[PDB]
């Protein structure tokens, strides 16, 4: 058995174009541990992007949180690019404002 | 589980380096311990041997005098660099179980005695004493006495042998040996043992009694200048039944 | 409040990614970490480092170094007993549960390839195997009755001892309460149709309970998972599509009603 | 954080003996009882981690984690039991904390004594001889020589299991010209009914 990740991309406090917020991507319920993930600004890898360490859930699967400081724009599109064993092609989850 | 540690007894000069090996004959030990018991004191821990890690020492222990290393997963070796008569003691090896509850398995021995001069090593002289005619008359029993005398250091093991078999029933051996000249330190010792048997048993002339004293003396790879070399040997005294 | 202490162990047969990792948690907080590439037990929360003596880390590091070695050997044997080709994973989990009502829970489990393998019953002092391979491990672990006894007491008394201690060391983080910010907004989930979202955020502990009502009757309800915001606080939501509805919400003792 | 147990204990052969061990610690992961005969390594006796008394033949091991207390109970006591009994527990960080150990001294039950001093002669030599004070009560204790040329051993108990018989014995010898068996054990207070041939 191999568990595929659950990708949830969202803002910290409720977003409004102008104010400074945080963009989180929460990859969870995946198995095994090896996972590569990056955040995108219209298909561009954000250089400075802090993240939590590999965390362990009771159901035996794992979870991570990748976050970045950002200011929303009505024109700019944001997404999360995850690559894991179960994903034959790398999955891109766009942020729904 | 069993742990074995070689040598069991060792005599070495002041300044040399003695190495006590220790092996777990069945399972692999991730951690092994080094204990010491000065006469008379509790069993004190002196070091902790760990595979793929360094050696942890205790309060007294000086990392410069002892050299413990985890050779294999089955082997740990303590090496006393530049030995001194103060270092002479009983060195027990230990190996912890795989399980977390921490039961240890101990190696038997080792008895190390450091001597500044080896010209003080003397093997024992053994004499046996036939039972008193008055004892048989009164008690209707016959106590035999043995004597291991003028041996140094206290590296002896006494055993009784009735008609070829080692006997424990009716035996009594001194736990501690007597200093012949207690005034002077590095004195020679004397040890006695008893063998009380039935009145009729000792009166049978075909019955054979023999007091055996094992001596754990010097090595082949030790040098002698003198007197015959006081090496590891057995010295015995006999007795036959008398009516 | 109801709290937990649980340590996880992970072994990988073909590393890149460390061969072995172990991490501890008080509730959802990582408090300790050890890996095969550092070979040193380190703290994760600052209040751990502040309160535990330098000797503590030294002693559990030698423990963990030895535990890593046992995990190596166990995973090789499991791999061979299965004649399992490729990469495989071994996982251990041990914990505590000091419930609000003073009662406790203890658990110890193993998992090969992320699926339950050996489950420990601390009342029967037995192991629960999932198949013929797990079973031959069970047969061996059930042999040493002393270890089974040692385990029951570690879980029942020692584990809770440690948990309660940590709760005092980090009472400002673990024993805090940061109440939620609840908001109701109407947003057409498809053409014509209209749903009500009960978005809640900035709360701690992460345990929350959202739900909708129809004049009093429980409603059919769409939900949002509890998610970390990144500031140490969590966020969540719930939704439903002539009747008067209300978002009844419960978090850390206090219960809210938001009639819309 | 420390452990405590008596230094020494003396008891008559054939009766129950309770070696109490009391600790105090922040953490506890079990208590061990080890047996260690003089000049030998220790050997495992028990492991108690849960509350209650646990039997294992003639020996028993009790534990009260709540009272931070354990005891080794040796019943139907024997001469072979004269050993040292080590107590140790596993603390919070899995370190074994040893006690100093109780030295157990088993005095025998000499119910039919006839204190007598005897003279023995060497198998090969003529001038060589030893005096033996045997079959004396456990009440009577043998005091060492205050003389440098006279040698006196302490009492030793020997079991003649084929007959259920025990006896205390002390040996004394010297090269001294005037060494007699009637003056051999004068340094000790011996029974007034002691036999001399
Ligand atoms: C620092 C205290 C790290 N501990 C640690 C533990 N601790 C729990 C317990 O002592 C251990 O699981 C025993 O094996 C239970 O029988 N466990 C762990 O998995 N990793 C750790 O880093
Ligand atoms: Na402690």
């Amino acid at each position: 058995i191999q568990r595929t990740p659950k990708i949830q991309v969202y803002s910290r406090h409720p977003a409004e174009n102008g104010k400074s917020n945080f963009l989180n991507c929460y990859v969870s319920g995946f198995h095994p541990s090896d996972i590569e993930v990056d955040l995108l600004k219209n298909g561009e890898r954000i250089e400075k992007v802090e993240h939590s360490d590999l965390s362990f859930s009771k159901d035996w699967s794992f979870y991570l949180l990748y976050y970045t400081e950002f200011t929303p724009t009505e024109k700019d599109e944001y997404a999360c690019r995850v690559n894991h064993v179960t994903l034959s092609q790398p999955k891109i989850v766009k942020w729904d404002r | 589980a069993v742990v074995s540690q070689h040598p069991s007894w060792v005599i070495s000069k002041s300044g040399t380096s003695v190495k006590i090996e220790c092996r777990s004959l069945d399972f692999q030990a991730t951690t092994m311990f080094w204990y010491r018991q000065f006469p008379k004191q509790s069993l004190m821990l002196m070091a902790t041997s760990n595979e793929g890690s360094k050696a942890t020492y205790e309060q007294g222990v000086e990392k410069d005098k002892f050299l413990i290393n985890h050779a294999s997963l089955t082997l740990s070796t303590l090496t006393v660099t530049s030995a001194h008569p103060e270092d002479s003691s009983f060195y027990i090896c230990s190996a912890r179980t795989s399980g977390d509850f921490g039961e240890q398995f101990f190696g038997p021995g080792t008895r190390l005695t450091v001597l500044e001069d080896l010209k003080n090593v003397f093997p024992p002289e053994v004499a046996v004493f036939e039972p008193s005619e008055a004892e048989i008359s009164h008690t209707q029993k016959a106590t035999l006495v043995c004597l291991a005398t003028g041996f140094y250091p206290d590296h002896v093991e006494l055993s009784w042998w009735v008609n070829g078999k080692e006997v424990h029933s009716g035996v009594c051996t001194d736990p501690q040996p007597l200093k012949e000249q207690p005034a002077l330190n590095d004195s020679r010792y004397a040890l006695s043992s008893r063998l009380r048997v039935s009145a009729t048993f000792w009166q049978n002339p075909r019955n054979h009694f023999r007091c055996q004293v094992q001596f754990y003396g010097l090595s082949e790879n030790d040098e002698w200048t003198q007197r015959a070399k006081p090496v590891t040997q057995i010295v015995s005294a006999e007795a036959w039944g008398r009516a | 409040r109801t709290h937990s202490l649980r340590y996880f162990r992970l072994g990988v047969s073909d590393p890149i990614v460390p061969e072995f990792i172990s991490v501890g948690y008080v509730d959802s907080h990582p408090i300790t970490t050890y890996d095969s590439v550092t070979r040193q037990k380190e703290p994760r929360a600052p209040w751990m480092a502040e309160n535990l003596a330098p000797d503590h880390w030294e002693r559990y590091t030698q423990l963990l170094r030895g535990w890593q070695q046992m995990f190596k050997v166990e995973l090789k044997r499991l791999q061979r007993h299965y004649n399992h080709s490729g990469s495989h994973t071994y996982q251990r989990m041990i914990g505590c549960e000091l419930l609000e009502d003073g009662s406790t829970t203890g658990f110890l489990q193993y998992a090969y390839d992320g699926q339950d393998f050996l489950i420990f019953n601390k009342d029967t002092l037995s192991w629960l195997a999932v198949d013929n391979v797990a079973h031959t491990i069970k047969q061996a672990w059930e042999a040493n009755q002393h270890e089974l006894l040692y385990q029951k007491n570690w879980l029942e008394e020692e584990c809770i001892a440690w948990l309660k201690r940590f709760l005092e060391y980090g009472k400002d983080t673990l024993q805090r309460t940061e109440p939620p910010l609840v908001r109701v907004n109407r947003k057409e989930t498809f053409p014509g149709v209209t749903a009500l979202f009960c978005k809640a955020h900035g709360f701690y502990p992460p345990e929350i309970y959202m739900t909708w009502m129809k004049n009093g009757e429980e409603i059919e309800i769409d939900y949002g998972d509890i998610l970390p915001s990144g500031d140490g606080t969590y966020q969540a939501w719930a939704s439903i599509e002539s009747n008067l509805y209300s978002c009844h919400v419960e978090h850390s003792g206090v219960h809210m009603v938001l009639q819309v | 954080q420390n452990i405590d147990q008596p230094t020494e204990m003396t008891a008559t052969e054939g009766a129950i003996v309770q070696i109490n061990c009391t600790y105090q610690t922040s953490g506890f992961n079990g208590l061990f009882w080890y047996q260690q005969h003089a000049g030998e390594a220790p050997t495992f006796l028990s492991y108690n981690v849960l509350d209650g008394l646990e039997e294992k033949g003639r020996f028993s091991s009790f534990l009260s984690r709540s009272k931070g207390y354990s005891y080794l109970l040796l019943k139907e006591l024997q001469m072979k039991d004269s050993a040292s009994y080590l107590c140790a527990f596993m603390d919070s960080n899995y370190q074994l904390i040893w006690g100093a150990g109780t030295k157990l001294i088993i005095k025998p039950d000499i119910q039919n004594p006839d204190p007598a001093v005897y003279q023995l002669r060497d198998s090969k030599s003529s001038d060589k001889s030893v005096c033996l004070f045997t079959d004396f009560d456990s009440q009577t204790n043998v005091s060492q020589s205050k003389d440098s040329d006279v040698y006196i051993t302490d009492k030793c108990v020997l079991d003649m299991r084929s007959m259920d018989f025990k006896s205390n014995s002390a040996v004394a010898w010297s090269n001294k010209s005037d060494f007699a068996c009637a003056n051999a054990f004068n340094n000790s207070i011996i029974p007034e009914d002691t036999f001399f041939p």
